[PDB]
């Protein structure tokens, strides 16, 4: 979540000498892709914050050892419906001034994935 | 080698009509039309060789005299009413290091593709017509 935007030096330099660029290059956009995760792009004059992965096409012809590939990605725009004081604030308040947040309902009586019985200490108590 | 020829231009026949009259030059040019075995590169790197099926198809130019016999019979198979196919051969004889030897070009399945163009000229004139064969197959040997 720190590096949210980029992808790029949170997965990192390949590192390895074995890998050419091309194997980077494909590793990388496999790893951007199969993230799910929206990354930021660059276009000249503007780098868009949240662009997501739309269609990932490389082509390799028969004469140019190159990868060809087309990419394109959808910007997430999402604003803000309720009154936020703060616009982004640091992780050591971001709870901190969250609103009071909402989960469902749920029947705690009819769960089974964790029915301990009651502890020894509560029985008699 | 040490090559020498008779009857400088060869002898061509066609459903058992042989030419005896061309015209001085480019009497005979038997151009193939299409390469022999297309190839393709893998990006791995190997390559794919196969034959085309074209591989054997050529054009025999000829150059006949503007009204000598072979002229007539030429003009006679363009003026048909259904294209004639013509199956004859090139033979060329020739001696090589002294010995007596002949060269066989068979063409096979052919019929008149580009006609002759006519020209009567004053200043220069060309008595010439080219009429250009397509036969389907033509194998050289000797």
């Amino acid at each position: 979540e720190r590096l949210a935007g980029k992808p790029y030096e949170f997965f990192g330099n390949s590192g390895n000498s074995a890998k050419t660029e091309q194997e980077k290059f494909i590793d990388f956009m496999e790893a951007l892709y199969f993230s799910r995760r929206p990354t930021e792009v660059s276009v000249n004059f503007r780098d868009y914050k949240n662009m997501a992965l739309v269609s990932f096409i490389p082509v390799r012809d028969n004469n140019t050892k190159d990868t060809r590939f087309t990419a394109d990605f959808q910007q997430i725009n999402y604003s803000t419906l309720v009154y936020t004081p703060v616009s982004s604030p640091s992780k050591s308040v971001s709870g901190k001034v969250s609103d009071a947040s909402n989960k469902g309902g749920q029947n705690p009586e009819s769960n089974e994935t964790g029915e301990r019985s009651l502890l020894s200490s509560l029985v008699g108590g | 080698s040490v090559i020498v020829y008779r009857n400088n231009q060869s002898t061509l026949t066609l459903n058992g009509y042989t030419f005896q009259h061309l015209y001085q030059g480019a009497a005979l040019v038997l151009t193939p039309v299409n390469a022999k075995t297309a190839r393709t590169n893998s990006i791995n790197g190997g390559v794919s060789i196969s034959g085309r099926v074209d591989g054997g198809v050529h054009t025999l130019a000829i150059m006949v005299q503007k009204h000598s016999p072979d002229d007539k019979f030429l003009n006679d198979a363009k003026n048909s009413q259904e294209p004639v196919v013509f199956d004859g051969s090139m033979k060329r004889a020739y001696t090589e290091s002294g010995t007596l030897k002949k060269a066989t070009t068979t063409l096979e399945t052919g019929s008149i593709t580009t006609q002759p163009t006519k020209t009567d000229n004053n200043q220069d004139p060309d008595d010439s017509r080219t009429y250009v064969i397509e036969f389907r197959n033509s194998v050289e040997t000797f």
